[PDB]
Order: C-alpha cells, then structure tokens, then sequence
C-alpha cells in the first residue's frame, strides 16, 4: 500500500545522483564546458563523471550551432541512449540559434530535431549557469513511477 | 481564420482537443495537427515523462498539456470550455484491477459528453469498431457497442467512426502475432476458416479525422472505414512468418499485463464483416491502402536484410 | 633573430655512454617526473564547494536584463528606438504609441533570450541610461515556451534587486 | 560448514571491488589538485551503493544483429575464471591445499583471453570484430615473457607450492636477489591485464571502447566488475611471490593484517601510474617484447639454473 | 580553339523552383524620401519583387 | 520603494511560469452587423 510510495525515495534517488552525461564539442561552448571539469568548479566528483560512450550514458548534452549536416546524425544517436534518457541544451544556439538564427544552412533551434528538457542562455554561459542548471535537472526528479502502476 | 500556408508556425483557424492521445492511436494523430497548424490540447491521465516524444509535434505554443483523472466532472469541464472540435480515442483493452471496465465505455464517453455538448463544443467525435454488434459477444467487444446507443443519445450531431483492426507501426493488432515465438504457430481457434478481417493501414484513418475535422457537412451522419481489398485468407498468419523469416511500466517490471486468456483470443477471430451502406470512407476520402506492399516496413527481424518475396 | 632547438650531438666516450646506458636499462629516467611531479598530490586542493561557495565576478559582467526607473517611478525608458537598431542579433522589439497626457512610452518590449548574443551593445546605446544587463545568472526553466520575454516580465526582474544594479553603475560610469 | 566458508570469499571481495571504483577517483582525484567524489556521501563512502543500482535499472538492449547463444556464455565467465582464481590462494590458508597448484594459474590465466575473443566476435563489426581481433594477439604475447620469469626464480625455492613459498622468503624478501625480474614480473600483469600504459584493448584514445562498446547497463556491470577482480588478485599475488610476510603459528590474524597493508599498497600502483604515462601505438606494443623485454629473460634463466648449482645451493625439494 | 559561333537566348533553369513563372519583379527610381532634401539616394536602377501576405504570428 | 519585500525564484512550474503573452491593442476592428430591423 504505502511500500511503493518509500521505494521511490530509493529508485527516483539513485537515477537522480548517478549522471554519465555525454558531451557534444561542436562551437565555442565547448570550451566552457571543459572548465567544468577542470579543477575550479569540478564537475566530476560531484557526482557526474564525464564523458563515456554513446551507449552507456543517460544525459546527453548539445553544445554549439546545429547546421543541416549534423541533423541526420544527432537523432540517430539520441536513440540509442537507453531508457531514463533526457536531453539539457545549452548555449544561445541550441535555443533557437544565438545568431545564424537566420541564416540558410543552420537548423533553428534543436528543440525541433529532439524532445528537450532544460535550457541555458548565452554565448558560453557562463560555466556557472551550466550546474545550475543541473541542479535544476537533479531537482526535476521529484517525478514518481508510482501513480501509473499504482493509480490506473 | 485560416492565414497563409499549411506548412508550420500557421494558423488554421481550428482549435481541438484530443483525450487519450498518448498509446498507439492518439500519438498517431495529433502529429497530423503538430503540423498543418492548430491549438491542440492534449491532456493526458498519469504520465509525466511518457509524454515528452511528443513534444517536437507542434510548432512552439501549439500543443498544450493538461492533468485530468476523468471520473471527476470538473477535469473534463476545466479544459474544453474553449475548443473548437473534440474528438475521442479514450478506452483500451483489458480490464484494470482498478477500473472496473463495465462503464469506462459507457460512464466515461459520456463523462466527457457531459459539458462539452452543454458549454459548446461542436463536431464532438468518438469511436466505434467494426466488428462491435450488441448481439452476443464479446465481452470485451460489447460494452462498445453500448456507445453507438447509450451515447449516441446525447450531442445529436457526433459522426461516430466506424474502422477496422488496423496494422501501424508500433501497433499491438498485428503484431500479436510474430511476438509468437512459442510452443507453436495455433490459430484461433486452430482454424483456418474466417481470416481476416478488413486490415487498413493507420494513416488512413488518422487522415480521415482531419478530413472529417472541418468536413464539413459531416455531423451526425457516422461512418464506417472500408479495408482494402478485399477480406482475406488464413496465409495473413503464414505471411507473418513469411517475411518473418520465422508507457508508465514500472523500474523492474510489470505484474499482469498479458495475453489475456480471455477475450483476447476471441476478439481477433469474431470477424463478422458488416454493412456496406455506411458511405464510408472514399465519400470522406480519398484514402485506401494494400497489405502486400506495407507490411515489410513494420516487420524486421533476425535477418534485416534478405527479402525476396 | 632566431634560435635553433633539437639541435645538437652526442657527445660519444664512455664517460658519457653509460650515462645514457644507465637510463633506458635501469630507468633512472621517466622514474624522474612521474615517479615524483605527480606526487606532488599534497596541495591543498582547488575547488568551489558550489552549492553555497561562489566565485568572482567584476562590476562590468553582463546577464539577466532589467528596466530601471528613477525616484518615483517614470519607467526609464522613452521609446527612443535605439537599443533596438544597434542590436546585431535583432533581438529586441518596441512598439511605442502616445500614452494619455501625451509623454510617450512603449507598449510591447521583448528581448528574446535565446537570440541575444550579449553584446553590450544594448547597454551602451541608450542615451537616457535605462536598459541595463543584471549581475544575475538566475535562469534556466523548462520550457522555450518562456524565455521569451515581455515588458511587464522585465521591469519586475529588473526591480527584484535594483540594490545590485544601482550600485555597480556608480563604480564603473567614471570610466566610460 | 565448508559451503560457508566459501561463500564468506565470494561476497565479502565483490565489496572491495566495489569501493576500488570509489578509491579510483579519489587518489586520481588528487593527482589532479582536486577532491573525489564528495556532494552524496558525506564522505563519498556511499557512492557506489548508488550506482550499484542505477545499471540494473537500466535497460538492457541487444544488437538486432547479434548470436545470443554466444552472447551470454562468455560473460558467464568474465565472472568465473576471476573467482575461481582465488581459490587456492594462502593467506596463510588457502581454502584448498594443491599440491603443484601455482601451475594452476597459469592454467587460469590462460583460459580467461578466451572469453574475450568470443564476445568481441558474438556480437557484430569492426569496432568490437577486428577490435577484438587485435586484442587477443598482445595478451597471448605477454605470457612467453610471463611463464620464463615466473618459472626463474620457482628454482630458487625448489617446488611448484605455496606453502614452500613462505618458507623461503622467511628473511629475505625475495626481491633482492632477482630483482632484475621482478621489473618484468611488473610490466607484464600490467601489460596482460589491459591497464593503464598499454591500454589499448579497452579504447579510449586508439578506439571508441573497446569490447564494452555493445553491452548497456546490464551486462556491462559484470566486465566492469570482472576485469577488477583480476586487477586486486594477480597483485594479491605478487605479494605473495615476492614480498614476503612471516607466517605466524600463533597469530595467524597478524599474518593478514600485515598482508593487506603491503598488497594494498602495491595495488595502488596501477592507479598511481594511470595519472602518468601515454600510450604505445599497437606496433611499438609488441615490437618491443620479442626484440627487447625477451632475450633477457631467456639470459636470465640460463642463470638461475646454474647459480645454485655452482654453490651447492640446491633448494631441498622434489 | 573551339570557338564556335552560335546565337541561343541565354536563359538559365532549375536553380530556384516555382518562383520562376509565379511572380513579377519590378525596376524602379527610388524616388527620395521626401522628409529631407538629399538628392543622393537616387542614381541607381534597383530591382525589387511583388509583396505576399504578411500574417500574424 | 518601487522594488520588492521578499523574493522569487526560477521556478520550474511553480504553478506559476509566466508563459508570455501579447501586451498590445487589437488592429483591424472588424465591423457590427446592424441589429433587428430589416
Ligand atoms: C557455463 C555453465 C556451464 C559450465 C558449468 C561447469 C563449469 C566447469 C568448468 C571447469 C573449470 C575448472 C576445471 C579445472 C580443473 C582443475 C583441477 C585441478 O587442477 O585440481 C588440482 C588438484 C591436483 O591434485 P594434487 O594437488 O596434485 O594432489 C592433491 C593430493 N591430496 O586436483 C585434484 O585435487 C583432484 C581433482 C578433483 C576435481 C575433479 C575433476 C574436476 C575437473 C573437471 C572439469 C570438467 C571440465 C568442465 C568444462 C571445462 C571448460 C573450461
Ligand atoms: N478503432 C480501432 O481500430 C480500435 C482498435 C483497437 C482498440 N480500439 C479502441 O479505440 C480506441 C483506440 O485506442 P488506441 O489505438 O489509441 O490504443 P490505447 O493504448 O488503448 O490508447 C488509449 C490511451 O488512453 C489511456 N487510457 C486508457 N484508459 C483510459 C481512461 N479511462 N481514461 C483516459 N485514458 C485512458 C491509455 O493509457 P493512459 O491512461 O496512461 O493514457 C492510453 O494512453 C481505444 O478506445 C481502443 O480500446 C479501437
Ligand atoms: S552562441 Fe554558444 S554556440 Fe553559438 S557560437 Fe556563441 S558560443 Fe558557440
Ligand atoms: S532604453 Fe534607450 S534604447 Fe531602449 S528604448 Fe528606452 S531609450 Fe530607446
Ligand atoms: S543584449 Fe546583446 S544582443 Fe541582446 S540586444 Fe542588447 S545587444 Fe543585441
């Protein structure tokens, strides 16, 4: 009856405090990213180590411009990602495109191609409004898979 | 007031309302409305995150969500004041062991024919199936049937659907079968004898609602949703295993949610063909698709690549 | 001028050659440095415990907008049609349209926050010193179908701390 | 009650296991001039209770395309040939007593790189095919360097068991006296066990990943659970076949207390490079064995055997 | 050499798509802003097309 | 004056996210049938 209720103080908190977040370098935003990892603000350690491969993560991160070529290939990989997926933009242009917003070969906007959760705004944010913006996304599990199961 | 072109970021003067519209069906449907412009809100009952695939469907500030359970009188009141067109999907299969499934049928479509037809909605949809006759059967398959009557009383004008078993491309109708890996290929009830039924492919009757969803002229008059042709043979459970080369679930998994030793068996071999003077799909047309051509698509398995058929 | 690197010679007698036949047989080397430069872990470590600790900033950083107003509140800004035609992103939008005794002011004000390249462009355009980029990087929600902004989203955002804003304009306005 | 001592081997090390991949980041993490993981812990202690369970949560996919036949046979071993090399293993009592038994991991050391070669090739293309190709060609080139310099120094103590061993290293620390080998008794589990300066087999830099590349969550809990359960053996071993402690008639418990605080000292050295050194580039890999580390360790032997019998040395065994 | 003599109206075809034969451009003074006397935005034969509808968004 | 007392925040759905809007006047004014009378 109530069981369920506390299992998901177990189960919505192990997803929410292990995160092997992919990365994606394309433009200047990768570098701000880095500088997470770095030792300043370190992003490892806190929880989330960084980058592994395609198949073994659960984040996937958008840095950078979006042009037409890079479209085919994205949603191909946010596929394979398993299940507990979400997708955290970043950056002014993965938000409707910084500028180039309307130019000919940019894609506008990467929310069109994937089904995206959080934003960021700016040329690089600021590598600051990068884990608060996380801290937002390990506070968006207050979600529970009791209530679907258990309800209906 | 419809402006400009059907592309995207447009208009089209329509607002709706789809209930249900996240399983097989309604998903299938409003990416016909993410599309040629609308406002489209969708509700949807437990699912928070089970809800997101959808999202890239409308443009920015089309679809819009909801939270409602449907057994309270407001959840259904709060939403649709302002609409245009609404139709209905909701229902399902098995019976739940917490809905009792007598009248979620019967209780629920007209839960949401109450206000809708009192607030002013107008061209309100709903669904029926081909093969649902209030003589005796099945116990699944009747109930649905109670609709068609029980409901069809209230909102004079309705147009109610009247389809086939359908086969798209993460459906359950169809595939059933190929799922089978098992004891053995036995078909219901180890007979070759009334298969199959009027197989029509799922664009097509997703593209008659929005044929139908400014028709006009279309309300009250139902319509029934002719297959291809033309009936067909016991080779549609062989010709699975010709090409075949032979939501909110849980963390871990799910208790029951079976095959159903029931109903289940004998829904899919009652097939019993019914009226052709429904008008009812080439006058709301112009759609009908083939088996034969489509049915490679939605069936890959362990070779992926040899065809030859 | 030049220099010239990777140039030289053995030297060749064997006062030398074991000295060289000393370290790849025995490893007296690569046991130099990574024996050792990495060890060297007894630093004391560099981080900013974030959740509570924060780091530095300037007087000049650019963020989150605002719309100041004087003492009893004016609205700064007179619709002048500027901060909008100097804006290389083309963010900003104005419509202005008299207002009833006749001083004119706006009606729609929207900065797009996706498209806004933060220049400092905005801030340094606006002859009578109303538009303004905050000190603040509170941001992030979960819908595009936000950032978007209107007038009546900013001046709020804008008079949520202008105890921030009004300070640090009186630290830098003496050098430009 | 012989099936509780056994079953007080197998859990009790899958912890330790378990917290190396704690103890990973943090000594890593200092190396780096920062702390490890910290924010859930308090003391990060109770790291991997949580990521223990975020894998078997998450979905398990198989390749379309795959055998599963061999896909699950091979690895139903990365599990077994990593715990049953424990088995005759003394500290000081080895749960069995085998007479020739040193011989046995070899036996056991051999028959693991068989594992590898069918789940690279169980499942699909060049990434895991001629990925995993390539990868069993250096690990079967690094036991001729193995056996030779294993089978040295076994003429310095007379048998092939493990209780002669402690006997011999009573006050000598058998690295004196060798010490020549135990360097290349080093470089080779380092090399065979696929870590840090020969890392090629799993990619990082020459590859994507290699051979984890097609497991998810699921399986891939037990590869990275089994390639470290022969990391802390083979240097739960080294200690045992060189660095010596004084067995104990009487405080057995004293044997072991100063036991894990030499192999766990040891051990932290595959961490303590991994910070270090670069990578070989799969020529100078094994183009600098059959030229290099060998003609020695053949050299080598033909010292070993005469030296106790130009002393009248000759340890007293069969 | 290949110089080849020959007299084809030159005309150019499938780079843009429909809007080849839908529309009708135009080429027109521009005729000075009126608000102020400068007489130098004149002085060049510019092209500019037909205007299709501008919606709300 | 003219600033606040406490405080907001960020929120993700608060309930409140503020979803923008259009602040201006209407534009063609459409025109009004005449009423009763033929
Ligand atoms: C995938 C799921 C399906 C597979 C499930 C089953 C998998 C089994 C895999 C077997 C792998 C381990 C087999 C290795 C055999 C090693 C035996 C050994 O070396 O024991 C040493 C010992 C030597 O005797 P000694 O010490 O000299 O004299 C003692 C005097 N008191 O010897 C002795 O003490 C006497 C030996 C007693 C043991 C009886 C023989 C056991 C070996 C049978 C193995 C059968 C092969 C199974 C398949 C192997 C495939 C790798
Ligand atoms: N016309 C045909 O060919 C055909 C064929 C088979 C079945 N049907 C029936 O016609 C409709 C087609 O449904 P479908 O193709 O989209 O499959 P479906 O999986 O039944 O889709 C129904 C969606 O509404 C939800 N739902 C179930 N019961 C609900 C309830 N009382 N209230 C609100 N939501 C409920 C379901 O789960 P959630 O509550 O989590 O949303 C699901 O999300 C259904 O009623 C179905 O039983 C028709
Ligand atoms: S906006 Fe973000 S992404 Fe676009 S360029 Fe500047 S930094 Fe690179
Ligand atoms: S602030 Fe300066 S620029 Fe922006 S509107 Fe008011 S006046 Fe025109
Ligand atoms: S902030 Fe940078 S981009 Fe946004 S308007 Fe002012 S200048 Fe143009």
């Amino acid at each position: 009856e109530y069981v369920v209720a506390k299992l998901d103080d177990l189960i919505n908190w192990a997803r929410r405090s292990s995160l092997w977040p992919m990365t994606f370098g394309l433009a200047c935003c990768a570098v701000e990213m880095m500088h997470m990892a770095a030792p300043r603000y370190d992003m490892d350690r806190f929880g989330v180590v960084f980058r592994a491969s395609p198949r073994q993560s659960d984040v996937m991160i958008v840095a950078g411009t979006l042009t037409n070529k890079m479209a085919p290939a994205l949603r191909k990989v946010y596929d394979q990602m398993p299940e507990p997926r979400y997708v955290v933009s970043m950056g002014s242009c993965a938000n409707g495109g910084g500028y180039y917003h309307y130019s000919y070969s940019v894609v506008r906007g990467c929310d069109r191609i994937v089904p995206v959760d959080i934003y960021v705004p700016g040329c690089p944010p600021t590598a600051e409004a990068l884990l608060y913006g996380i801290l937002q996304l390990q506070k968006k599990i207050k979600r529970e898979k009791r209530l679907r199961i258990w309800y209906r | 007031i419809p402006h400009g072109k059907g592309g995207r970021s447009s208009v089209s003067g329509i607002v709706a309302t789809v209930f249900g519209a996240t399983g097989f069906l309604g998903r299938y449907v409003v990416n016909h409305l993410g599309r040629m412009g609308s406002q489209v809100i969708v509700p949807h009952r437990c699912e928070p995150y089970d809800t997101m695939h959808l999202r890239p469907m409308g443009d920015l500030g089309q679809i819009i969500f909801m939270d409602w359970n449907g057994r309270d009188k407001d959840s259904i009141r709060r939403a649709v004041e302002h609409s245009s067109v609404v139709i209905n999907l909701v229902g399902r299969e098995w019976e739940t062991q917490n809905f009792d499934f007598e009248d979620v049928f019967v209780k629920i479509p007209q839960a949401i024919a109450q206000v809708s037809k009192e607030a002013g909605v107008e061209k309100f949809i709903h669904i029926s199936h081909l093969n649902a006759d209030i003589k005796s059967s099945s116990k699944y398959l009747r109930s649905k049937a109670v609709g068609e009557k029980e409901v069809r009383e209230t909102f004079p004008e309705a147009t109610i659907i009247k389809p086939a078993e359908i086969f798209g491309r993460e459906d359950r109708f169809l595939n059933y079968f190929a799922n089978i890996r098992w004891f053995g290929g036995v078909p219901l009830i180890s007979l070759g004898k009334k298969t199959v039924k009027q197989p029509v492919y799922i664009v097509d009757v997703t593209k008659g609602i929005i044929n139908a969803i400014k028709d006009p002229d279309a309300r009250g008059k139902t319509f029934a949703f002719v297959g291809p042709s033309r009936y067909l043979l016991f080779d549609l459970v062989q010709y699975v295993f010709a090409v075949a080369h032979r939501i909110g679930r849980l963390f871990e998994i799910s208790p029951f949610e079976p095959w159903t030793t029931r109903d289940k068996v004998e829904r899919i071999h009652t097939t019993d063909k019914i009226l052709p003077h429904l008008p009812g799909l080439e006058d709301l047309g112009v759609e009908a698709t083939p088996l034969e051509l489509k049915a490679i698509e939605v069936l890959r398995r362990h070779r992926t690549y040899r065809w030859l058929s | 001028t030049y220099k010239y690197v990777n140039l030289r010679e053995p030297s060749m007698d064997m006062k030398s050659v074991t000295d060289r036949a000393a370290q790849t047989l025995l490893w007296t080397e690569l046991i130099r440095g990574l024996g050792m430069t990495l060890s060297y872990l007894f630093r004391e470590p560099a981080t900013i415990n974030y959740p509570f600790e924060k780091g530095p900033l300037s007087p000049r950083f650019r963020g989150e907008h605002a719309l100041r107003r004087y003492p009893s509140g004016e609205e700064r800004c007179i619709a002048c049609k500027l901060c909008e035609a100097v804006c290389p992103a083309q963010a900003i939008t104005i419509e202005a349209e008299p207002r009833a005794d006749g001083s004119r002011r706006t009606t729609r004000y929207d900065i797009d926050m996706t498209k806004c390249i933060y220049c400092g462009f905005c801030q340094e355009a606006c002859p009578v010193d109303a538009i303004v980029e905050g000190p603040n990087f509170e941001f992030s929600t979960e819908t595009h179908e936000e950032l978007l902004y209107n007038k009546e989203k900013l001046l709020n955002n804008g008079d949520k701390w202008e105890a921030e804003i009004a300070a640090n304009i009186q630290a830098d306005y003496l050098y430009r | 009650m012989f099936m509780i001592n056994i079953l007080m081997l197998i859990i009790p090390i899958l912890l330790a296991v378990a917290f190396l991949t704690l103890v990973e980041r943090k000594v890593l993490g200092y190396m780096q001039l920062r702390k490890g993981p910290n924010v859930v812990g308090p003391y990060g202690l109770l790291q991997p209770i949580a990521d223990a369970i975020k894998l078997f949560i998450k979905e398990p996919l198989r390749p379309a395309t795959s055998s599963a036949s061999m896909f699950i046979l091979a690895p139903i071993m990365a599990l077994g040939l990593a715990l049953t090399m424990w088995i005759p293993l003394p500290m000081p009592y080895p749960l069995i007593n085998m007479n020739l038994g040193v011989l046995f991991m070899l036996a056991m050391s051999s028959l693991a790189v068989y594992s590898i070669l069918w789940s690279g090739w169980a499942s699909n293309s060049k990434y895991a095919l001629i990925g995993a190709l390539r990868a069993v060609a250096q690990t079967i080139s690094y036991e001729v360097t193995l056996a030779i310099i294993l089978l040295s120094v076994l003429l310095m103590s007379g048998s092939f068991t493990l209780s002669t061993l402690i006997t011999t290293q009573e006050q000598m620390w058998l690295i004196l006296p060798a010490w020549p080998l135990a360097m290349m008794w080093f470089i080779s589990t380092l090399a065979e066990t696929n870590r840090a300066p020969f890392d090629l087999t799993e990619g990082e830099s020459e590859l994507v990943s290699g051979f984890n590349v097609e497991y998810a969550a699921g399986p891939f809990a037990l590869f990275f659970m089994a390639e470290y359960a022969n990391i802390i053996m083979m240097n739960i071993f080294t200690a045992i076949l060189f660095l010596g402690t004084s067995h104990n008639p009487h405080m057995p418990e004293l044997y072991t207390i100063n036991f894990t605080i030499k192999s766990l000292l040891l051990t932290m050295s595959f961490l303590w490079i991994r910070a270090s050194y670069p990578r070989f580039r799969y020529d100078q890999l094994m183009h600098l064995l059959w030229k290099n580390f060998l003609p020695l360790t053949l050299a080598l032997c033909m010292w070993h055997v005469s030296l106790p019998i130009l002393t009248s040395g000759i340890p007293p065994q069969t | 050499i290949t110089v080849d003599e020959k007299l084809d109206i030159t005309t150019i075809t499938g780079v843009p798509e429909e809007h080849i034969k839908t529309r009708k451009a135009r080429i027109f003074v521009p005729a000075r802003n009126n608000m102020q006397s400068g007489v130098n935005n004149t002085k060049k034969w510019k092209m500019e097309f037909d205007t299709r509808e501008r919606w709300e968004n | 004056k003219f600033i606040w007392t406490n405080h907001k925040f960020n929120l993700s759905g608060t309930p409140q996210q503020y979803v923008p809007y259009s602040t201006t006047r209407k534009k063609i004014q459409e025109w009004v049938p005449p009423s009763t009378p033929y």
